[PDB]
């Protein structure tokens, strides 16, 4: 089950993760906003 | 080669067997997962040819 | 906390179950609930090795693994009569389209550089026109990006609330004269078969994310 | 290839249980050539 | 008061328009499939599930349009 | 519903994209290639 | 009005255990054997090896 | 009536039902048909004339109902019991083999020929 | 109050616009039907249940348009 | 009142259009039946029984469309 | 008031482009039925063809219908 | 006034319904594509960027209509 | 006054509708020339010139539709 | 200005003549390509056929243009 055989998803989903990243660091920001609405 | 075919009878698995077990006799099981893996592939020429590909498309 | 919240841990609860408990032993010749997960492995495998099919195939097989099991499962938690906020909770599922767009998007500005853009060259066209056709395919690749999310954000939230609506209408179809009440029953056959389809619906759902968002990547790793 | 030809095939491949008569069988193989000519010379009695 | 409250209602009725071309969509598609099927009976078994697909996707932008309905109906 | 509409938007965000992450690791590496286990098994049987 | 959703919610699962499982079940019988059948005739298949 | 001569041995000189697989698909005729000119591909067929069949597997050649109505039926050869097992495992090799050894065109009967067998 | 009922009434008849698209449905799959046999002849024992369906489904997207007449009128 | 009295004139109206696509229903049920019968004329003792059917169908959302226009001029 | 009543108007009107996503999808799927069997095998091609024609088909409703949520509270 | 604002939100309403033209002329070329490769098998190497600048086309003209839809409801 | 500047709002969402007829217009002279070329394989240079002035006429129809749109709402 | 305010609304409302004529000029050359791919060599003598089917499709919306203008000026 549990018996890991290594991935590339550091540097192969790098691009996917930056993109995350932007996005959870502007809903912080979205979310103080939405909480004045 | 009557102990040859003593060896297969008396470890002759059918509903199940762990693939541990497999890859304690041979850990060129995890070897060639590790490699697919690695390769962008999990098609193994051969596992479509007998146990199909599991589809309708 | 939040419905959303919660809803999230019973997925990874699920999904843990399905690759530990399911299997008997390790079989070499499958479990009866496993084999639903064999046949979803090959025709995703297929399907990606379809679409982008390169030595990398297998590398964005998990990313199309977790994008078709998240909201597989998610549009199965929903469809209980007291849940409704997985993929009904919209904010999760077009932030997650967007996202994915934006990791194809720089993987092509990486990868491809500034002649990215040679991807908005569709080909060859009329000269006065040239730089046009750049803007308008450009325009329609980041049509991709909001025409994923949207798509299941809209499909499981509307068939959730049609039921209720319908639900409540039968409530008081059963509140009024006795003739109606005689007949009750025939609304609680149109709610059967929305339930039926708004669940099936989803599972599709989860199989044409996932196919669209590797079209996507064939667009955005191979270039025109 | 004629339409005829892909036909023939079609009737050679229908001998490949198998309850072929000798008639069958000469329709699905025989052995045979065709001598070209020239408008003049005779390209040889190749393979029919 | 009473023109919001109208408004709402007749919104509703012209969002109810939208379900007439899911209702030809739906019978394109079956129509598609006796035809194929006239043309080769054998291919059934893989076109039942490929007709059953074009109803339901073509049957949902309907079924989203009568929520739009339902939504300015009841709401 | 009161639970469908909080301003917790990011609370919420946060929950989701850590469900994402845990996933895509936990099915890349040990329960993806752990069914391609069974696969190469069966198919290693499958030769001897 | 929810509890009637409840109710259709019953006849929904009901449907399924008639009509899915016993199709879903025979589905996973068909392949169980079908996994059987190749990976004990190979084992079979080297045991003729054997002998010869 | 139902033409379906063969050379090597004309069968027949129109009838109730008739089935057939033709570059129209499948077809079926029941009296009256528009004069089609059609070319019969290679073809499990049935013929009935009443309700007695007689079930022909068919090389592919023509049919044409005329304007006169005679359904010109013209095979290398036409029974489906004759055709047909072991000639299904026989030809499925023959069709890898074709494959490698015009060629295209022969490599597709081959085939064309091994699912119409099977369908026997 | 005068005005809302107005509008139900009015509102009653826009829905009803929507079953135009059911009454063309009904006839293209049914159409195919006719083609189709025509084509084989026997092919319509088969065929018959699944024109059947498709009418069923064709002619539901024209009716929830009357429900919701209904439920303007009457609801 | 002038705006009830309105809106039933007005919704009978609107009620009307629905009946127009069952007409073309109707005739695409026909051109079927005569291009069915030209390619096998034995085939219309069939088909005219499901032929009938196929009539019948279509035309009764157009028919509904007419009786909620009747229903606000004739109740 | 007016207002009030004006986007519960907008919302309706936008419902309606949804209409045409339905047909498009519809078209795509007869075509893909038709392919199958016109070809017994062309598929495999067709068939993410297909999706993707339901998908782009349906894209161009689905703005509609945002529209039709940003016109009803908006 | 009020009738300005009101005319805003009703004109972006009006505004979004070019957007099923171009729902419709997506499938159409992509019904083609279909067809003509199911006809040929190997056409598609030929047709399938033919295909894919028709629908750039058409998927443009709801792309329009949807920017004038943006001006008109936020503007 | 109000009315008038309403007017040119609302006028701008009707003018949005023209488009449809483009977008689907383009969409059919794409279907014929797939489905030749398909027919032919090879028609494509002759008929590709025709098919480029078939489709700017289709299309300057939608594009009319559009300019006055913004003629109405830019002023 | 209610004869101003209806010829404003009047222009919006001509754009919807013009959409018939739109499709009906696509479907002549849609038929020319058509036929010229079926025959090939017909396409001299039905290029001004298919020529003359555009025009008049085009003009039938030419008129509604040309009452576009007329309402603008009233």
């Amino acid at each position: 089950m549990l018996k890991r055989f290594p991935t590339p998803i550091l540097k192969v989903y790098w691009p996917f993760f930056v993109a995350g990243a932007a996005v959870y660091y502007g809903m912080s920001k979205a979310a103080d906003l939405s909480s004045n609405t | 080669l009557q102990s040859t075919l003593d060896n297969i009878q008396s470890a002759r698995p059918f509903d199940e067997l762990t693939v541990d077990d497999l890859t304690k006799i041979k850990p060129e099981i995890d070897a060639k997962v590790e490699e697919m893996v690695k390769k962008g592939k999990w098609d193994v020429p051969g596992y479509k040819d007998r146990f199909g590909n599991l589809n309708v498309m | 906390l939040t419905t959303f919240s919660l809803y999230t841990i019973i997925v990874l609860l699920v999904i843990t179950s399905l690759y530990t408990l399911t299997n008997n032993n390790n079989k070499i010749i499958g479990s009866r609930w496993l084999i639903s997960q064999e046949a979803i492995y090959d025709t995703i495998m297929n399907m990606t090795k379809g679409q982008i099919g390169g030595k990398n195939w297998g590398l964005y097989f998990p990313m199309i693994f977790t994008l078709f099991m998240f909201i597989f499962i998610a549009n199965l938690i929903s469809m209980i009569p007291y849940s409704f906020a997985l993929s009904a909770h919209l904010v999760f599922i077009i932030s997650l389209s967007i996202v994915i767009w934006l990791g194809n998007t720089i993987l092509g500005l990486y990868k491809h550089g500034w002649v990215f853009f040679s991807l908005f060259v569709p080909a060859g066209t009329p000269l006065p026109l040239v730089p046009l056709l750049v803007i308008i395919e450009t325009l329609s690749y980041f049509a991709r990006a909001i025409s994923l999310g949207l798509r299941l954000g809209s499909n499981i939230l509307a068939g959730h609330l049609l039921m209720v609506i319908l639900a409540g209408l039968t409530f008081n179809f059963m509140l009024i004269n006795l003739f109606t009440l005689v007949f009750g029953f025939v609304p609680l056959a149109m709610i059967l078969a929305i339930m039926m389809l708004e669940f099936a619906i989803g599972i599709i759902q989860g199989y044409v994310w996932a196919i669209l968002t590797a079209s996507y990547l064939k667009d955005a790793v191979y270039l025109h | 290839i004629s339409y005829a030809a892909y036909l023939n095939v079609a009737a050679q491949a229908i001998r490949s249980t198998e309850l072929q008569t000798a008639s069958v069988l000469n329709r699905s193989q025989t052995d045979a050539f065709y001598t070209q000519y020239k408008n003049a010379s005779e390209p040889t009695p190749i393979t029919k | 008061m009473q023109l919001v409250l109208a408004a709402k209602y007749i919104g509703a009725g012209i969002s109810t328009i939208g379900l007439l071309g899911a209702g030809i969509g739906i019978a394109i598609v079956f129509a598609a499939l006796i035809n194929g099927v006239s043309r080769n009976p054998s291919i059934k078994d893989t076109v039942f599930p490929m007709a059953i697909l074009g109803f339901a996707l073509s049957e949902a932008t309907g079924l989203f349009c009568l929520m739009v309905s339902f939504l300015l109906l009841f709401g | 519903m009161p639970q469908l509409v909080p301003f917790y938007f990011m609370n919420q965000l946060t929950y989701g994209f850590l469900l994402m992450i845990t996933l895509l690791i936990l099915f890349s590496q040990f329960f993806l290639p752990m069914i391609l286990r069974l696969y190469v098994s069966r198919l290693f049987i499958s030769k001897l | 009005d929810e509890s009637i959703l409840l109710l259709t919610f019953l006849g929904f699962t009901g449907l399924v255990a008639k009509y899915l499982a016993p199709a879903y079940k025979d589905f996973a019988d068909a392949r169980m054997k079908k996994v059987s059948d190749v990976l004990n005739a190979s084992r079979n298949k080297h045991v003729e090896a054997v002998k010869d | 009536k139902l033409q379906f001569a063969l050379p090597h041995e004309t069968l027949y000189s129109e009838v109730t039902q008739v089935n057939l697989p033709a570059k129209s698909g499948r077809i079926g005729v029941l009296a009256n048909h528009v004069p089609t000119v059609e070319q019969l591909l290679p073809g499990v067929v049935e013929v009935m004339e009443g309700s007695n069949s007689k079930k022909f597997f068919i090389s592919g050649g023509f049919a044409t109902v005329q304007p006169d109505s005679q359904l010109c039926v013209t095979a290398i050869e036409a029974p489906l019991e004759s055709f047909s097992e072991n000639i299904k495992n026989l030809l499925a090799e023959a069709k890898k083999n074709v494959s490698s050894s015009r060629e295209a065109a022969e490599a597709a009967i081959q085939v064309e020929v091994l699912e119409n067998l099977q369908s026997v």
